[PDB]
């Protein structure tokens, strides 16, 4: 007896999530930017330690 | 004190002294080590050095002259000393060094000697001073890629590929009459100055020195050299501030007066009234620490260095630094901003009435040579006196609330967070 108003309730449920699974997706990688991009360098210490 | 300036061709600034018991003469150029390129850095640091040579202070000394030479971002000074009655051998001296005979000076033996000479102290600089080369190492990331960045010194890569025609070179195009200023302090007169150099038709060189292509431009960033055989952390860290002819010059000088200077092991200065000092010693997070306000005719930078031996509690003393600059947007005290005027005051004083004419000599003409006069004291103490709280508030909220930063580091600083969780600390929003 439920059939109608389950698949409206689905509806709404389903576009709201399938906004917020994007959007994490942007805020992740902007957050996550000075990790991904960052440079590593070496110069060997001169033996006298 | 009372300066005056004029132009004969030559641009010829006095501050005269009646009490003084010496006086000072030289020349100012308006280019340092903002006006070079990378291939060549350390070239204004070679000329400083062979100026102050062993055979050339010989040939002062027999007269009774003394000689100094200092190198900045935006300017470079060669000055020469003597007492009060003996001011006309200053400028002769001064004659045979600049507008004649600078190359008995660039002789083969003379340059390598001096090079030796400068290659051993950059080296000690970088392995024995930490305080004042991770303050080098944040003008280098902050204006990366601009003629900002460039370190005063030199670095040691590029001081050994320099040869004789590179010092000839940046002569040419840089040490010019329409890019110097003459200048003179302690006892001696303004007219007796200027008569004596027309009575010898000086000349340096004619003018158009080169342009200069790009600006400086402020990059939030951070370098970090991790060393974990040295005994401490040392940190700086800054904003983008004010350059000179800036008219927020004298707010951003009070802002920093605020949080001021600390020395944990004086204990007059444990005492002082600075509201981030009861957070700092409950558990000693640092030895020291000094905040500054520095300006360029491009750009400027506002922040604080420190050194700790608390390795353990480096991202407790980010954090409660960062929550009192905050405090200059939100909520700062009336009585907090006049101490800071009270102090500020000081501290301009003894800068600028000092006893030494060889300082009041660089003051002089690097003033002169970016805005054409010198400012009183007496009119920057009337500045000072008419700032508001509410003019405080509008500068930080510009200048200060939800901006990035730069960072440098040494020593100890695994404990030091990632950029991010320092760069949230800007803003409150728990607000």
């Amino acid at each position: 007896p439920e059939h109608d108003e389950r698949k409206r309730l689905g509806l709404k449920t389903v576009i709201i999530l399938s906004s917020l699974y994007l959007l994490s997706i942007w805020v992740k990688k902007f957050k996550w930017a000075g990790i991904k991009t960052r440079k590593f360098v070496f110069n060997p210490p001169k033996p006298r330690k | 004190a009372e300066v005056t300036q004029l132009s004969n061709g030559i641009v010829v600034a006095t501050e005269h002294n009646p009490s003084a018991h010496t006086a000072s003469v030289g020349v100012v150029f308006g280019s340092g080590a903002a006006n070079e390129n990378p291939y060549n850095n350390g070239v204004s640091n070679l000329w400083k050095n062979i100026f102050l040579s062993k055979e050339n202070s010989a040939v002062a000394a027999k007269e009774g002259l003394a000689l100094s030479s200092n190198i900045s971002r935006d300017f470079q000074s060669y000055i020469v000393s003597s007492l009060p009655g003996s001011t006309d051998k200053s400028l002769d001296f001064l004659n045979q060094s600049f507008i004649q005979q600078k190359a008995n000076l660039l002789s083969s033996s003379n340059f390598e000697a001096t090079k030796k000479s400068v290659l051993k102290q950059v080296q000690d600089f970088e392995e024995n001073d930490h305080p004042n080369r991770v303050l080098e190492h944040l003008h280098s990331t902050a204006f990366q890629n601009t003629p900002l960045s460039l370190p005063t010194r030199g670095t040691l890569e590029s001081l050994e590929n320099l040869v004789v025609a590179d010092l000839e070179s940046f002569a040419n195009n840089h040490f010019l009459n329409s890019n110097a200023v003459v200048v003179g302090t302690g006892n001696i007169k303004h007219e007796d100055l200027v008569n004596s150099i027309e009575s010898k038709n000086l000349s340096l060189q004619t003018g158009t020195k080169p342009v200069l292509k790009k600006k400086a431009a402020f990059l939030g960033s951070e370098v970090r050299l991790r060393d974990d055989t040295l005994p401490k952390a040392w940190i700086s860290l800054a904003v983008e501030g004010e350059p000179v002819n800036s008219p927020n010059y004298f707010v951003a000088k009070l802002a920093a007066q605020i949080f001021g200077s600390y020395n944990a092991f004086e204990p007059a200065s444990r005492l002082q009234g600075i509201k981030l000092l009861d957070n700092i010693q409950e558990y000693q997070l640092c030895d020291n620490f000094n905040h500054f306000s520095l300006s360029y005719k491009d750009s400027g930078l506002w922040g604080f260095s420190t050194a700790t031996r608390n390795v353990t509690m480096i991202d407790d003393l980010i954090h409660f630094t960062l929550k009192q600059w905050n405090r200059l947007t939100i909520s700062v005290t009336d009585t907090e901003v006049e101490r800071a005027k009270s102090l500020l005051k000081l501290q301009l004083g003894q800068l600028y009435e000092s006893g030494n004419p060889v300082n009041d000599a660089n003051l002089l003409g690097a003033e002169v040579l970016i805005k054409g006069s010198k400012l009183s004291l007496g009119e920057a103490f009337k500045k000072i006196d008419a700032i508001t709280v509410k003019d405080v508030k509008a500068w930080a909220g510009k200048r200060l609330w939800d901006q990035d930063i730069a960072i440098a580091g040494t020593g100890q600083i695994e404990g030091l967070l990632d950029y991010m969780r320092i760069r949230s600390d800007m803003s409150m929003m728990r607000w």
